[PDB]
DNA sequence: CAGGATGTATATATCTGACACGTGCCTGGAGACCGCGTACGTGCGTTTAAGCGGTGCTAGAGCTGTCTACGA
DNA sequence: TCGTAGACAGCTCTAGCACCGCTTAAACGCACGTACGCGCGTCTCCAGGCACGTGTCAGATATATACATCCTG
DNA sequence: CAGGATGTATATATCTGACACGTGCCTGGAGACCGCGTACGTGCGTTTAAGCGGTGCTAGAGCTGTCTACGA
DNA sequence: TCGTAGACAGCTCTAGCACCGCTTAAACGCACGTACGCGCGTCTCCAGGCACGTGTCAGATATATACATCCTG
């Protein structure tokens, strides 16, 4: 048993930050062009203002427990469990055959054998065009293909390009994989050894021809939370060590003064602190802290970070003689909320408060911030609470390219009586 | 004690970028300078002996590339003369 | 699919019935003025695979030899196929009488079947694969390519 | 400003420029010829290396042995060419056995 | 046509060149492959040769130092 | 009969064994006799580095190893399985060493 | 003896490096007389290398350079 | 019209003392210039690459010779390397 | 066991053109600093096209003078 | 900074390309059969060197010997 | 037709040393200008010497400063 | 003429050579037999690079499994 005094993170220990309790009715928002937020075929079902709850999936009908939120790809997993797959079935990004493509539907129990073998699903892993599983048991499920930065298909290596039929993944890491990592065609597991695995690209170690797709790791030394954004990953080693290790255009692993990452370098705490959790974009990173306080930084050109103008940072990038251009050192403002979760897309940051209060401080021109008609650019957070979901406490938060998966529950006495505060 | 200036370093380097951990040999850690020796050296005189056979005296990247296709076998070849095309078009993009 | 995958596909069809040697759908018929003819028992669509032209194979007078012992005994048919198989004459001389139905195949210009070069690791096999829908009861036919002022003038058919 | 950081390539771009001049390849040498043929050079020290990271990884554990190094050379057979006339050394050859060679029943 | 060029009354010529008791029957065409090849390898470099001095007619001595480099140094023209 | 194995099984791995190792497979203390030897008709009275000494072995060790490999082709190629002494040879004349 | 030295588990060692199926008889100092050979070819010239510089103590890069202007240059220590 | 510095005169000149009539071809006084064109080359880079790697920057006849014989066959090296010998002491002793 | 049909070694008349030597010229070099069996050979008839030259058209190699951006 | 090689428009003219009927050498086709595959640094002076022109002897040429050599009744 | 004797693929504890990264330093790089038959394989006993290190002796490679004859 | 590479006496110290008993791996010898051969440019500023020192994780190591594989009654 040389392997047993090794593991240094469990499954357990990373429960917190993905399955609930009680089976919340899901939410939606911004434009699913790609039939992405999940109401049916109709051209005007595509359209939305503000927010909404699902029809083809009730909170007791489908028993919702565990969402995916990306790009062209929106998809769940019950306590049943289920593969709920509601995303541009192109990649194959569905994992089916399917319009009923915009039509919440669950995948059939044959597909992933593990569930007919005593096990269930940790996470639902959802990259740009990609899908996987962290299977309980150890093994990893697989679907969809990603996207290259030449621009082509590949799913494993040369011997699959499209992986629409769900699969299972081959031994990576003798250690069974604890968590995972979304965002960009980048999917980046973690072994519970710590051991920073990584398929796909990662492009931004570094090849050509090939043969990097299938693998497997390397870096680090024993990340407890891996942490992945579009073209910025986030690492934290078990020795209380921060790292970010992408592409740093706009500052998106906070690891420059100055304005692409070769090795993990990344954030320098003052005293002491936490990071409860953490999430990223494109060029919008974000980290929170156990206490409350939150840490992000990204570019300052998309309002991707909430701080309109007034409230600007020292150390924040300029044009040569020009507006404000990025924000790369950390900070969680004075005036905001009690923030206990985070969720991320392209530039749009769908947060989530201690009272279930949504608050989206970014792009929402394609209205996945979800505060109604308006064209401009959410220059800070905004506080949500419409008819369907502001008595309704918020459980998981979610973002992806033009879209903002909400969902939780209505909230009773406890929360109107308990929270009437104001 | 006379500087070997040696490529270990370099050749160090540039495994880094490929393959992070980890990893070499000391009698291989020799062989790399081996493989930087006889192209340094192979490709400097079909680039030497270029600039005799077409009249000009000094050694441009004309040549240098013109060998590097010459010298180089056929996927290899169009994948380093596209990596020159790029040190090449970063060198001028400078400051 | 793609250009590479339907050729893929193809040829592992095709590496299994010359590995198997299966001659399904067709039946020897005696065809008038042509000794032996191949006829189809069953719909063979157009580029399917027919049938493997079977016997023994050899170099360039590696098959052009029992010809001039076969010029010597007329009753033995002319039943020699030469190739050309990567730069030398590879060929399938398939004179000895065997249960293969790729040597019984009678000659036609405007037949319903082609003759083609179909490699398998190094070893050449002569394939026929249908030009056109043949349709049951027909007889499979192809173009024999000998079309030399000599064969012409010992055997006529050969010209149309 | 090192060229080197100029241009983007690793092993150093003004020793290419400076092995040149004093190498005694030619009179003149411009500053591209050093440049181009610097990552004509790590383009193969890159190509080169990895092809061992991949195989390294897949027999030993990290670290590339010289047989491990020319494990790799043989089996690309573009390079199969380029390192067809030396002589890596500690090498050993990447196993075959002549069909006429392995059993027969 | 090209490699049918190489006509089996040559082949043979330049095989009876080195004693050739007797070309077989595969033999001969073999020669259009590998003189194929050989020329295949050959005028490639040469061409490439012509190109690093941006000559649309290509040169003997091209040719030749290009036949050098390949690794058979002709002598003569040159 | 205790235990065996057919005719050629055994050498067979000695192809799987040998193939296998990067391990200089004839004796050092003897090669620097040969090497030494040589040295004497070249120029008497002589030394040389034990790294260079390596190589040298290294090289005609390689050398050999695919020298004998090339030579394998020679008696395959001769509806042989044995390795016979013209087979060495023929391959010097392919290679141009002698002819 | 010094071709004695190459002995028949070695010869065979090295033999069965390149797969050799079975040693026949003669075959053994053919190598003896070849490595001989081979080794003769080489020490000459490299010694001829030495020569050049005057070192009595033979340099390891002397036996490279040498044995890469024989034709088989060899990669490691040089 | 460009001068070709052609060994023709040279290699006819030589001729005349090993063999007065004649005599030779238009192909073959081709065929002598790329003797003389291989070995004025072969030589020059055993020559240069000597001067390398013995760290002299200067290609005497210290080297020339050393290459001389090292490239040169086994009887025909002394002979020459014995002609040069020659060449060499008439060279100094000249007025 | 041997003399006669093939075609190669040999001899000598005879025209052709490339080897060879003279000349004005100009630049580079010198000076001072065993057996079944079929594949391929041999030889003669049919037939394809290589080799021949006669020659007009002009692509493009080769050389020159000028302006100027390259690299020591 | 600055000497100058390289870019480059401009221009002489060698030499490569297409033409095209014709004597015929040669590629092609084929029948017979037997040997053989196959299984069992710089300024200056100047003459050495090269492009050019021109006469003829080495050698290609061809009719014509004699000769060595291979093979069946 | 198949289970048991060889020895190869595989797993994991554990010490060792070479890979790898920090540092003062100094010079090179930067900047402005089918069948008879015997030969060779397989396996175990006898025996030679390779490999091991421990180490003293010093040849001779390597570096430096000086004088001066070589060659651009 | 004259800048300077090369000759060369002088000197530090790496590294090659001889030593030499000993555990033992390996070369050697030999008997049995079956698969197999064989016949049928320059002055100046300075930080990139290398020699030096030092800590430890990759890998050599070894007892110890389990494993694929080859072969006769």
């Amino acid at each position: 048993k040389t392997h047993a005094s090794h593991i240094i993170n469990a499954q357990e220990d990373y429960k917190h930050m993905y399955l609930s309790v009680q089976p919340l009715d899901i939410f939606c928002w911004g434009t699913g062009s790609m039939c992405e937020l999940g109401l049916g075929p109709l051209a005007k079902n595509k359209e939305v203002k503000r927010p909404r709850l699902n029809p083809f999936l009730p909170r007791d009908e489908a028993k919702i427990i565990s969402f995916a939120v990306g790009g062209m790809h929106t998809l769940a997993l019950d306590e049943e469990s289920n593969v709920w797959s509601w995303g541009c079935n192109d990649v194959g990004a569905l994992g089916r055959d399917t319009e009923l493509e915009s039509t919440p539907a669950k995948i059939p129990r044959e597909s992933f054998p593990p569930l007919a073998e005593g096990h269930k699903v940790v996470q639902l892993a959802a990259t740009d065009n990609m899908s996987c599983a962290l299977f309980s048991n150890g093994e990893v499920y697989a679907w969809g293909t990603f996207r290259c930065n030449e621009g082509i298909l590949g799913f494993y290596q040369d011997k699959i390009k499209i992986q629409k039929t769900p699969w299972k993944v081959p031994t990576f890491s003798k250690y069974n994989i604890v968590q995972l990592a979304p965002g960009k065609d980048h999917i980046l597991f973690l072994d519970e050894e710590g051991m920073v695995f990584a398929w796909g690209n990662g492009q931004q170690m570094e090849r050509f021809r090939l043969k990097t797709l299938d693998p497997r790791p390397f870096g680090l030394r024993h990340v407890k939370y891996i942490a992945s954004g579009e073209n910025h990953c986030f690492a934290l080693t078990k020795d209380n060590k921060l790292v970010s290790w992408g592409l740093n255009q706009f500052g998106q692993c906070g690891v420059s003064e100055d304005v692409l990452v070769t090795k993990p370098k990344r954030l320098a705490l003052p005293d002491n602190v936490v990071i409860r959790s953490i999430a990223a974009g494109e060029h919008h990173s974000l980290i929170l802290s156990q206490d409350g306080d939150l840490y992000s930084c990204g570019r300052l050109d998309m309002f991707e970070v909430g701080i309109p103008k007034d409230n600007l940072p020292e150390y924040t990038y300029k044009d040569v003689h020009g507006k404000a251009r990025a924000v790369p050192l950390p900070t969680k403002l004075n005036n905001v909320p009690k923030f206990k979760s985070v969720a991320a897309g392209s530039h749009h940051s769908v947060a989530v408060a201690q009272n279930g209060i949504a608050y989206s401080w970014g792009f929402g021109e394609t209205y996945a911030v979800g505060l109604g008609p308006f064209e401009d650019d959410t220059e800070v957070p905004t506080r949500i609470k419409n008819t369907a979901t502001q008595d309704h406490n918020i459980i998981l938060v979610g973002c992806g390219g033009q879209f903002s998966v909400s969902g939780g529950v209505k909230l009773s006495d406890e929360d109107a009586e308990k929270r009437a505060d104001e | 004690k006379t500087r070997k200036e040696s490529y270990a370093i370099y050749v160090y380097k540039v495994l880094k970028q490929v393959h992070p951990d980890t990893g070499i040999s000391s009698k291989a850690m020799s062989i790399m300078n081996s493989f930087v020796n006889d192209v340094f050296e192979r490709i400097a005189g079909e680039a030497s002996r270029l600039a005799h056979y077409n009249k000009r005296s000094t050694i441009t990247s004309r040549e240098i590339q013109t060998a590097v296709r010459l010298l180089l076998p056929g996927e290899l070849a169009k994948h380093a003369v596209s990596e020159g095309t790029k040190a090449v078009t970063k060198y001028t993009s400078a400051k | 699919k793609s250009k590479a995958e339907l050729q893929s596909e193809e040829r592992k069809r095709i590496d299994e019935l010359i590995e198997s040697g299966k001659e399904e759908g067709m039946k020897i018929d005696l065809i008038d003025g042509k000794g032996r003819g191949v006829i189809a028992t069953k719909q063979f669509s157009r580029g399917d695979f027919v049938v493997e032209y079977h016997g023994d194979l050899i170099e360039i007078t590696d098959a052009k030899k029992r010809e001039a012992l076969y010029a010597q005994d007329p009753s033995t048919g002319c039943y020699m196929y030469y190739f050309q198989y990567l730069s030398k004459t590879y060929c399938v001389d398939a004179t000895r009488e065997t249960n293969r139905l790729g040597r019984l195949i009678n000659h036609s210009k405007c037949g319903n079947c082609q003759t083609k070069l179909h490699d398998i690791d190094g070893v050449p096999h002569l394939i026929l694969i249908a030009s056109r829908d043949i349709a049951a009861g027909e007889e499979l036919l192809y173009d024999y390519g000998d079309r030399s002022k000599a064969s012409i003038e010992a055997f006529p058919w050969l010209k149309h | 400003k090192t060229r080197s950081s100029r241009a983007g390539l690793q092993f150093p771009v003004g020793r290419v420029h400076r092995l040149l001049r004093k190498g005694n390849y030619a009179e003149r040498v411009g500053a591209g010829a050093p440049v181009y043929l610097a990552a004509v050079l790590e383009y193969l020290t890159a190509e080169i290396l990895e092809l061992a990271g991949n195989a390294a990884r897949d027999n030993k554990k990290t670290r590339i042995i010289p047989r491990h190094l020319q494990l790799a050379v043989r089996n690309d057979e573009e390079l199969n060419k380029l390192l067809g006339r030396v002589t890596i050394a500690q090498g050993g050859v990447l196993p075959n056995i002549q069909s006429v060679l392995l059993p027969k029943k | 046509d090209n490699i049918q060029g190489i006509t089996k009354p040559a082949i043979r010529r330049l095989a009876r060149r080195g004693g050739v008791k007797r070309i077989s029957g595969l033999i001969y065409e073999e020669t259009r492959g590998v003189l194929k090849v050989f020329l295949e390898n050959v005028i490639r470099d040469a061409v490439t040769y012509t190109e690093h001095a941006k000559r649309k007619t290509v040169t003997a001595m091209d040719v030749v130092y290009a036949l050098k480099r390949q690794g058979r140094t002709l002598y003569g023209f040159g | 009969k205790p235990h065996r194995y057919r005719p050629g099984t055994v050498a067979l791995r000695e192809i799987r064994r040998y193939q296998k190792s990067t391990e200089l497979l004839i004796r050092k203390l003897p090669f620097q006799r040969l090497v030494r030897e040589i040295a004497q008709d070249f120029k008497t009275d002589l030394r040389f580095q034990s790294s260079a000494v390596m190589a040298l072995q290294e090289a005609s060790e390689a050398y050999l190893v695919a020298l004998f490999e090339d030579t394998n082709l020679c008696a395959i190629h001769a509806k042989r399985v044995t390795i016979m002494p013209k087979d060495i040879q023929l391959a010097r004349r392919i290679r141009g060493e002698r002819a």
